[PDB]
């Protein structure tokens, strides 16, 4: 009677940057629902394709827990059919996404008075990301006609930038920890039930 | 197509009550959620109450917990916000918003459908 | 919603400071652009304080709190242009300031000559009414025009030129208020208020 | 080098369509944040649209549903399709490469788009009577004409010194209006006759209007 | 190949602030971070903070968090480090070095992974006392400083502030046998050093020995004759 | 602080040595560890950078290793120029910044026993005329650079008015130090003699001076 390790994802001490989002593969365990919506007025909670009150009555093949951090103005991009610097170049959700999105203000954890520049995001990419694609590439982005050859110069810029989470910023700029739960159901034996 | 019709505001004394109503139109099914945002003088839009329709699950911020009640009447597809024991803090323009999801958000930009605000003054 | 002062006036060789205000100006970066007359803008300052290659060290930026600042040291006549700030913050849209004209003083300060005309009796019979406010002989070439009904602000129906260099190197401008004959006869007086670097000149006409 | 050459501007009737081009040199459009920015005649800068390197497009509220941004990788050119135009859209349109954090470095020379009515109409001339309250200023209101310019003389050119004909406005209706004033001594208002001679060559309008004090 | 030249040494009063520069030859910023590390006399190294120009990013060490500023002007290609509200314990040599960057892709972070090229360091001294010229006294030779026909004579440079003081003998004509000792920091906050030279005892009656003390902070030169 | 190094280390020339570096999860738990070599008086230089990568100019005699929360540096074929300070450092995240070790001083055995040369100067008549008195004891040409100084008034020790410098490496790789004793012109004339005792490696050399 192994319980699904949901505490390791929400109560994790450090989240990953958005461009290298972490995914915890959860299966063969006793799930739960209550905490999900019942909990308390904590954060954002949006489900797509499934109802939270019905999660306890459904069995799934695998449940994927994606966790990362972005700023406030970008939480709306973690949703099916969204565009933007986060949705197109960091973490894209499919149009037929079946799952829920959870995001809370973690200004008290991930923002320092001198700026917490450890959290990074991708700024330049030649094409859009497919759903559930993780690009950790750090190659010099060629924005011009001449090749870069690993030379940071004109029309050759580094593809990552830092978030600067300072607690004195506006709420649209404060760090937000995001937890995305994907519910998959394919031709397989279902193991992630919650009763 | 989709449209939100708001009503119910007015002037009230501290301690009084008020009932806001939001009528949701061009929705195919019951898979949407309603949120109430109030805009105090000089403040940003802030969520106060949410309802996931398909689940019939309510959520209220702590400052309004026992004073506000949200509910839905099925036939007229209208969500009601019963505001009791009103305080001067509650003075704001209130908006209802809808989104194609089951849940709730603090971010206004996350709701694609908005009604026109109704004025609530408590003094 | 970026707010910039309408104009700055700095003696040649001195230093200018241009402010760019807004709410929650901490996290977002600021960019600055120079637009000489008849030219495309040229990025002069990016990411608060960086100068791109080839741009003089006289320019410099800073940003904190609710105000960013563009600083131009040792000003010459080649700096006479309009300067706009722009925020980087939003990834789906960009907004610009209202622009600031930095007139390099080539002559002493001149206060404007304001002349206001009521609608002609011939225009009123065509069922039209236009208040004509003409401004001339002011230096530097930067003015703002506010209209008044009795003593209440009027915003609709106002058409104002941009300051243009006249013969004696001073500047001229004109402001028009389109009204209906009923609106002109209802109130007791209309006013044209012209402000030029702190000083304010006002003229008033009445339906008689 | 680096060049952003634009084309496609001109005059177009309201509600019409016009497509703008932005030929690029040295910079690859398909791998850059490319934007369009228009500047109304004598106003500030207003960002219009953008195109991501990945294909996502975003527009301003004032052009949503009416404008469309596209590109062609073979020709390395940025495009801006404009439908259902109005006079509010009349501006000089620029195309530039966005570097986001590093701002918009390279800009195009800009093409001009003029949207209004058309024609060759004549102005309505109204006298600006001198006020009854040591010098006095009287003039002529040359109202609603297109296109520029008009010539204003006083007393068939016999009055020159003191005359000040101001530059014309471009009303939101697309029509022009100007005023020409002459500041004369107060003592001559009753003994002298003042007549402005307004000529509009394109409509061949020749208006002579007397300016008498208001009764 | 590039080099990191920092600003000259600094002496400040408690409460003031110091700003140390660090020139980066050309485009050193490209794929290279910069760290600021200080080292108190006889103590270990202490990371203060850093910056990454390609990421437009910078971090600070807990200890100095709230009293330090690190800038990087990319046009000039150089970095700065300003420490305010200085205390006596801040007396140290402040170093500036380029850090080769490591990419931890597992957690999506970018931190410094060693600093190969170093600056020459900047000495910063913080003391409450103010400037004062030294009192130079001769250390005469006798039979007690003589050993094997060679004599040791010197000069005492006592009670000066701040560093440095340069000492020469006979306007530079005498160099061999000279040993100028590092100055001691007295409890009063003033410095004192000594400079001695060993010469043949036979040259005491034939050669005159003068030590040339130079304390540029006080604009004082002292030429002290040392006789038996 | 979390990182720890042994204070000192000894090794026979031509043989192998291991310097240990002990850490936690907050530094070595998820971040690389590097090593720096600093000669006394000079500036530190990079020795190892990604647990065990060597920069250009560092020979293969130096080898790094990292296991869990501990790290180690190995030096094979010890040479004289390897006598220096060795620091390990890792990017700790709890404090958001690099943390340096306490350092490890390395001593190569092959050096001899250079005894210190001591010269003691009495207060000059010019300083006594200024109502001051300073005894200067200069110590040079001693290796290894570690000495202890003691002053004696007549036949009794004294610590009041003593200021002593730390040892400093000279040009000939030997070390130097200086000690000063401040006195009043009366304390100088009152006692019969003053002595400067310099103890180096268990043995002491004493010089004595007396008023004129
Ligand atoms: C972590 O679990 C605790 C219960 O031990 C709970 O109170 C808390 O809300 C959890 N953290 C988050 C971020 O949900």
């Amino acid at each position: 009677t192994n319980l699904c390790p949901f505490d390791e994802v929400f109560n994790a001490t450090r989240f990953a940057s958005v461009y290298a989002w972490n995914r915890k593969r959860i299966s063969n365990c006793v799930a739960d629902y209550s905490v999900l919506y019942n909990l308390a007025p904590f954060f954002t909670f949006k489900c797509y394709g499934v109802s939270p009150t019905k999660l306890n009555d459904l069995c799934f093949t695998n449940v994927y827990a994606d966790s990362f951090v972005i700023r406030g103005d970008e939480v709306r991009q973690i949703a099916p059919g969204q565009t933007g610097n986060i949705a197109d170049y960091n973490y894209k959700l499919p149009d037929d996404f079946t799952g829920c999105v959870i995001a809370w203000n973690s200004n008290k954890l991930d923002s320092k008075v001198s700026g917490n520049y450890n959290y990074l995001y991708r700024l330049f990419r030649k094409s859009n990301l497919k759903p559930f694609e993780r690009d950790i590439s750090t190659e010099i982005y060629q924005a011009g006609n001449k090749p870069c050859n690993g030379v940071a110069g004109f029309n050759c810029y580094f593809p990552l930038r830092s978030y600067s989470f300072r607690p004195t910023y506006g709420v649209g700029h404060q760090p937000y920890r995001v937890v995305v739960l994907s519910f998959e159901l394919l031709h397989a034996p279902a193991t992630v039930c919650g009763k | 197509q989709v449209q939100l019709v708001e009503s119910g505001g007015g002037l009230v004394q501290p301690g009084g009550s008020l009932r806001l109503s939001c009528a949701a139109s061009g929705f195919t099914n019951d898979f949407y959620s309603i949120a109430w945002f109030r805009q105090a003088p000089g403040k940003e839009r802030e969520g106060v109450s949410w309802l996931s329709v398909s689940d019939n699950t309510p959520t209220y911020v702590d400052s309004v917990k026992d004073r506000f009640t949200i509910s839905r009447h099925n036939a007229n597809n209208t969500v009601y916000l019963q505001m009791n024991m009103l305080k001067p803090e509650d003075t704001a323009i209130y908006y209802c918003a809808a989104g194609r999801f089951a849940g709730r958000d603090t971010w206004p930009s996350s709701y694609d459908y908005w009604g026109q605000g109704t004025q609530v003054t408590v003094s | 919603e970026l707010t910039q002062p309408p104009s700055v006036s700095v003696a040649p060789g001195q230093t200018a400071r241009i402010t760019c205000g807004g709410n929650n100006d901490g996290a977002k970066s600021v960019h600055w652009y120079q637009q000489k007359p008849g030219q495309a803008p040229v990025l002069v300052v990016y990411d608060d304080s960086d100068r791109p290659s080839g741009i003089p060290e006289r320019f410099s930026g800073s940003n904190s709190g609710n105000t960013a600042t563009l600083t131009i040291t040792r000003i010459e006549a080649g700096d006479e242009a309009d300067y706009y700030c722009q925020v980087w913050d939003s990834s789906r849209d960009h907004v610009f300031g209202t622009g600031t004209k930095v007139t390099v003083l080539g002559q002493p300060k001149a206060n404007p000559t304001v002349t206001l005309f009521p609608p002609s009796s011939e225009e009123l019979q065509a069922n039209k009414a236009t208040l004509v406010c003409l401004i001339s002989d002011f230096y530097p070439g930067a003015v703002t025009v506010a209209w008044k009904a009795d003593s209440s602000p009027v915003k609709a129906g106002v058409e104002t030129t941009t300051p243009s260099k006249q013969s004696n190197n001073k500047y001229a401008a004109s402001s028009y208020l389109s009204l209906t004959p009923e609106q002109w006869k209802s109130h007791r007086s209309y006013s044209c208020q012209v402000t030029h670097e702190g000083s304010t000149v006002e003229k008033t006409v009445a339906p008689t | 080098q680096v060049q952003l050459v634009e084309s496609g501007g001109g005059l177009i009737q309201p509600g019409g369509s016009l497509r703008l081009s932005c030929a690029a040199s040295g910079i690859t459009v398909s791998s850059n944040y490319m934007t369009w920015v228009r500047q109304a005649p004598g106003k500030g800068l207003e960002w219009v649209s953008l195109l991501y390197a990945g294909g996502s497009a975003f527009y301003a509220d004032s052009v949503k549903g009416r404008f469309t941004i596209s590109r062609d990788n073979s020709k390395n050119t940025l495009y801006l399709l404009m439908n259902s135009l109005r006079v509010g859209d009349t501006a000089v349109y620029y195309c530039a490469r966005d570097l986001q954090v590093y701002g918009m470095d390279v800009w195009g020379q800009g093409t001009t788009v003029t949207v209004s009515s058309a024609s060759t109409k004549g102005p309505s001339v109204f006298p600006l009577a001198p006020s009854s309250k040591g010098t006095a200023a009287l003039g002529c209101l040359v109202k609603d004409y297109f296109p520029e310019p008009v010539t204003v003389s006083w007393n068939s050119g016999a009055l020159t010194s003191g005359v000040h004909t101001f530059p014309a406005v471009l009303q939101s209706s697309g029509l022009y209006s100007l005023s020409s004033v002459v500041t004369v001594p107060s003592s001559s208002l009753g003994t002298q006759t003042y007549i402005c001679n307004v000529n509009h060559k394109p409509s061949n309008t020749k208006v002579d209007k007397r300016v008498e004090p208001k009764s």
